[PDB]
RNA sequence: ACACGCAGUUUUAUCCGGUAAAGCGAAUGAUUAGAGGUCUUGGGGCCGAAACGAUCUCAACCUAUUCUCAAACUUUAAAUGGGUAAGAAGCCCGGCUCGCUGGCGUGAGCCGGGCGUGGAAUGGAGUGCCUAGUGGGCCACUUUUGGUAAGCAGAACUGGCGCUGCGGGAUGAACCGAACGCCGGGUUAAGGCGCCCGAUGCCGACGCUCAUCAGACCCCAGAAAAGGUGUUGGUUGAUAUAGAGCCGAAUCAACUAGCCCUGAAAAUGGAUGGCGCUGGAGCGUCGGGCCCAUACCCGGCCGUCGCCGGCAGUCGAGAGUGGAC
RNA sequence: AAACCUCCCGUGGAGCAGAAGGGCAAAAGCUCGCUUGAUCUUGAUUUUCAGUACGAAUACAGACCGUGAAAGCGGGGCCUCA
RNA sequence: GUCUACGGCCAUACCACCCUGAACGCGCCCGAUCUCGUCUGAUCUCGGAAGCUAAGCAGGGUCGGGCCUGGUUAGUACUUGGAUGGGAGACCGCCUGGGAAUACCGGGUGCUGUAGGCUU
């Protein structure tokens, strides 16, 4: 008789992807080998982002590549996508970058050749720079999802500005006893 | 048909399975409920900030010079 | 008249089950490494080890343990805590690879650091996986009273050794 | 049940103590408070405005606010689930310094003294305190006289 | 408190030393204890009950168990008691003959348990003392006071009943 | 070979309370009785036309005492308990900003520089989404309200049953021990060792007790006041060779505590579990030895969890190099 | 014995509208003189709390004021409900 | 040694009675034209220096009351945790720790900050 809680014994963190593609799975395969095997801990963190879902790797937009590659330092390094990389279309000058991605958009791809970078995937990374020397770790936004605008603490709540979920925003759908201080209260 | 009233009997046990926590602390803490004056003030100070700033990089340059003097003296 | 030094060594065991526990006094004992009936461990005695200690009287039997005690407990019954695992002290190398930055590098060291506690007795003592000690020998007289009136309960300075022996 | 009244219950909580009644002292009226001190609360009877609940009698908390004649104070209370960090105002007769933090301010610039000094001489000093060890074996000397017999009483009643 | 075999300690102890007063006086007591351990806490509760001196507060110089000096010479035990009943407490002077101080002691503890249904937590132990053959209130131990003492074994009932069950004869109680 | 942070814990400091207790010769309220008071006035009365002239008495009061109380009283005042502090988000300097406050000053906010184990012991932590069932409870130690009481109704803390098997209490919700994968060996807890029934088939120890209603183990399954020269101990008090007519050595009285006895009456035949037990198999205090639970220790097997686990094929056990030239 | 005047003692044993508790003595009580802070407007917080409303309250701030020599005090009732 | 003005802690500072006050100072005290307010220059306000410690005030004394601080009460009352402890219960003892309050008996009877005087 020992005891001992057993409600936090069993981790949830995930050890494989649960996609069944056969192309994943073998970029998993290699960097199982790579991450198991090298002290590296850039190996471990690209192993545990390819694990990850599709919200849990967010698409990096190009022109927030562009900045965070514009800051002093990181210059001529190889940028690591877990996610994939999307065209931006409100920016005009694109550098030229070297980018490794899962996924590149056809006009992202098309932008990043004509200003004459590279783009390589990861197992054409795992032959360049098997330890992940001289390269830059970026991601999307994580909380760019709309669901994370209804999260939080509740609508109707002192204090909160939580966007409740309505069918359709208008007049005399919401903002009413409630919201109007001349309707009861507001929050 | 007459039933229980009020209870705390099992109340504690559940307080404390979920590892009751101690508010968390995060540094930089808010300043909402502060004065209005004193708030106003402090925009103010902190608006002019860059005012001067060319006199804040000398001093400090000379301070530099001055420490980088004393550390030569002293080896 | 010659007044011996305290004691700053005590082997405490835990001598009666998980029913039935009051939350100070559960967690006393799982701060004191011990969770399941029958289980040793070395704490170092000051003000709040004392203090603890009379918390807890009824559910531990402690004493001041020798030199022969303390050696067949580390090495009988002794296993480290490596990697969060239990793994038996069957070479000095595992003693080394945990507390050669202390200085400790055999049995003997450990001993040593339990018997004559030292500065680095914490990390020695933490080392040590707790005792899993066996039922008392020859039984016992009585478990739910105090050493005092003639139960197992509470401190028997001396006696814990015989204790010891009839456990180990 | 019992009733929701803001003062049930403190018949003698809010109350001057026996031959403590009458005019308030002014020491306590010119005592600063700065941002960032810890503060107890304690409630007076005499001083009706800047009232705080009963729930705050005795808690301590950070000073974080200051007005012409209260301050905003921070103060852990807790509700049924947890603690919560809110904040109060409270009036300065309700209000006075707490000497807890200044035995650990004193202790830390008598380690910042003992760590200065003694840095060239080269003898580390024990800057961490310790709970009561053994009491440090000695000799009892019982000069001449022999310990005194103390008998048990017999019972006799008294009553 | 128990009971087995009680042995004699004799407890030194005093209050801790204080500024106020740097040499505390040192008290003595005579503890009949099974062990040393209860011996120490049976002379912390007298002095409790006796001084303003408690455990936390005092220390023991000197416990030791005391020989008995004549353990070959029978000897008259007067032992002064103090003991609860159900009722209110009592006191009582009760007289054993035993080789031994201790054995005079733990015969005085079973004829009480045996006699008053008294338990050895509700006796307090109050003076032991050695009589010669004059003094001696309680005819029991007096009647054995006789340079000429004899009596024979009338009602030897035997013993080893279960040593071999089945006999074809009957035992004999006449020696 | 290399630790931040958190805790139904304690320690060292520093605050909070008004319950237990105690007091009412201190406040409020209740309340007993004597001494000194025409303090004050008044009723019956007695010596007096009357008279504070003598004597008491009953009225509410006083002066120093005295007996007993308060959940809605209190000068005092615990144990237990409730907040904080035990450092990097901390200190020590230099300089800027301010439509705030100011005689100079404050106060706050911005930048630059220098100083790291901050009481004990134990834990890896933090954070975000969905989310079923529940929303009749009950019992027990302790505190406690109403009621004569209740296996009654109603509260506080903790632990259980509910949701839970196992050993013991014969029987069994909640009691004692102890919590569960399938097994072998050993040892225990609580309980026991005449037979049922495993184990005292000890050459057990010391005492008590006779019941024509004996007694025999928390919850628990039953008894009170009052009595007994029945018996066994203790306390106090006297007298007795100056003798408690004869015999002759110790004697008496009042209390007190154990066992037993009277008090002690209900309905189918009846239950220390039964048989039975009295040099106990009863009662009190106690020694060894022994009996076994799914508990503990060692070992085998099954599964789950964790290993920043290992293997795409290499040197290698406190790793603290290897290799050109 | 109780009409009004004078002196002394008087820790509040009075009064503060109400039920009770707390608090108050050159007051928070009584008498006077002036007034309508019982005015207009953003927020923050406290009580019950789910930490949602209502009511009640607490510190502020921005204007108009009242009062006093001034410091100051006052955006209803000394506070706990109406 | 001490006083005045403004204070801090608010009786070790209060209350009752008695004795002593050298100098400065604090007041009593002398009047109501001007300032001011009353039934009354009693209070307040104003104008002064003929007398005084009479009083306030300051110091000291009371086998003083009170107040503050100790011993006793007392390891008593009470109380955390424990027992298959006792008892029909009411209740009580023990183990492990903490630990009071009356009556009664001792000691003491204001310290101190700023500025300005006197004793030169
Ligand atoms: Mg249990
Ligand atoms: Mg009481
Ligand atoms: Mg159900
Ligand atoms: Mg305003």
């Amino acid at each position: 008789g020992v005891d001992i809680r057993h409600n936090k014994d069993r981790k949830v963190r995930r050890k494989e992807p649960k996609s069944q593609d056969i192309y994943l799975r073998l970029l998993v395969k290699l960097y199982r080998f790579l991450a198991r095997r090298t002290n590296s801990t850039f190996n471990q963190v690209v192993l545990k982002r390819l694990f990850m879902s599709r919200t849990n790797r967010p698409p990096l937009s190009l022109s927030r590549m562009i900045r965070k590659m514009k800051l002093p330092g990181r210059e001529g390094k190889t940028a690591v996508v877990v996610g994939t990389i999307t065209d931006d279309v409100r920016v005009q000058e694109v550098p030229k970058l070297k980018v490794c991605a899962l996924r590149v958009s056809s006009r992202a791809r098309s932008r990043i050749l004509k200003a004459g970078g590279k783009i390589l995937t990861f197992d054409q990374l795992a032959l360049d720079s098997p330890k992940g020397c001289g390269t830059v770790l970026l991601s999307g936004p994580r909380k760019g999802r709309e669901v994370y605008r209804h999260f939080g603490k509740a609508p109707g709540t002192p204090h909160s500005h939580t966007k409740p979920y309505v069918r359709s925003k208008g007049r005399k759908f919401e903002r009413a006893r409630g919201r109007r201080a001349s309707r009861g209260y507001k929050n | 048909a007459k039933s229980k009233n009020h209870t705390t009997h099992n109340q504690s046990r559940k307080w404390h399975r979920n590892g009751i926590k101690k508010p968390r602390s995060q540094r930089y803490e808010s300043l909402k409920g502060v004065d209005p004056k004193f708030l106003r003030n402090m925009r103010f100070a902190k608006k002019h900030n860059k005012k001067g700033l060319k006199k804040m990089q000398a001093n400090n340059a000379k301070a530099m010079a001055a420490r980088a003097e004393a550390i030569k003296a002293l080896v | 008249f010659y007044v011996p030094a305290e004691p700053k060594l005590a082997f405490v065991i835990r001598i009666r089950g998980i029913n039935g526990v009051s939350p100070k006094v559960r967690k006393v004992l799982q701060l004191l490494r011990l969770r399941q009936i029958f289980n040793g461990t070395f704490v170092k005695l000051n003000k709040a080890s004392i203090n603890m200690l009379r918390i807890v009287e009824p559910y531990i039997a402690w004493g001041y343990p020798n030199l022969k005690s303390v050696n067949e407990l580390i090495y009988k019954r002794g296993y480290g805590k490596i990697n969060k695992k239990r793994i038996a002290l069957t070479d000095n190398a595992l003693i080394a690879r945990s507390l050669g930055k202390y200085g400790i590098i055999c049995m003997e060291d450990l001993i040593h650091e339990i018997y004559t506690v030292g500065k680095r007795f914490k990390e020695a003592n933490n080392f040590l996986w707790p005792f899993k000690l066996s039922s008392p020998r020859g039984g016992m007289k009585k478990k739910t009273t105090h050493f005092v009136e003639g139960e197992d309960a509470g401190n028997r300075e001396d006696q814990i050794n015989r204790l010891i022996r009839r456990m180990n | 049940t019992n009733t929701k009244g803001k003062r049930r219950g403190t018949r003698y909580m809010f109350s001057r103590p026996f031959r403590k009644h009458g005019v308030v002292p002014l020491a306590t009226y010119m005592r600063i408070y700065k941002k960032g001190d810890i503060v107890d609360i304690k409630g007076m009877g005499t001083v009706q405005k800047g009232m705080p609940h009963k729930c705050y009698h005795g808690k301590t908390g950070r000073v974080y606010n200051v007005t012409q004649h209260a301050v905003g104070i921070v103060v852990n209370k807790q509700v049924k689930g947890k603690i919560l960090a809110k904040r109060i105002n409270v009036r300065i007769e309700h209000i006075k310094h707490s000497k807890s933090r200044d035995s650990f301010l004193k202790r830390v610039k008598e380690n910042d003294q003992k760590k200065k000094e003694a840095k060239e001489k080269g003898t580390w000093v024990q800057l961490k305190r310790q709970p009561a060890p053994p009491r440090e074996a000695h000799f009892v000397r019982t000069n001449g006289k022999e310990p005194e017999l103390l008998e048990p009483i017999p019972y006799e009643f008294m009553a | 408190k128990a009971s087995g075999t009680l042995r004699e300690y004799k407890v030194v102890g005093r209050c801790l030393p204080t500024p106020k007063c740097r040499t505390p006086p040192l008290y003595r007591m005579r503890i009949f204890a099974p062990n040393h351990v209860v011996a120490k806490s049976r002379f912390w509760y007298f002095v409790s009950q006796l001084k303003k001196m408690k455990k936390s507060s005092g220390e023991i110089v000197y416990c030791g168990q005391v020989f008995e000096k004549s353990p070959l010479r029978v000897k008259n035990f007067g032992i002064w008691l103090r003991y609860d009943s159900r009722s209110g407490t009592h006191n009582m002077y009760r007289e054993y003959r035993d080789l031994t101080t201790a054995g005079a002691v733990t015969q005085c503890y079973r004829d009480m348990g045996a006699r008053h249904r008294a338990r050895a937590h509700s006796i307090q132990i109050m003076k032991v003392e050695e009589i010669a053959a004059s003094k001696c209130r309680r005819p029991a131990v007096k009647q054995f006071h006789d340079s000429k003492i004899k009596f024979p074994l009338p009602h030897r009932v035997l013993r080893r009943q279960h040593k071999p069950r089945f006999t074809t004869k009957r035992p004999n109680t006449f020696f």
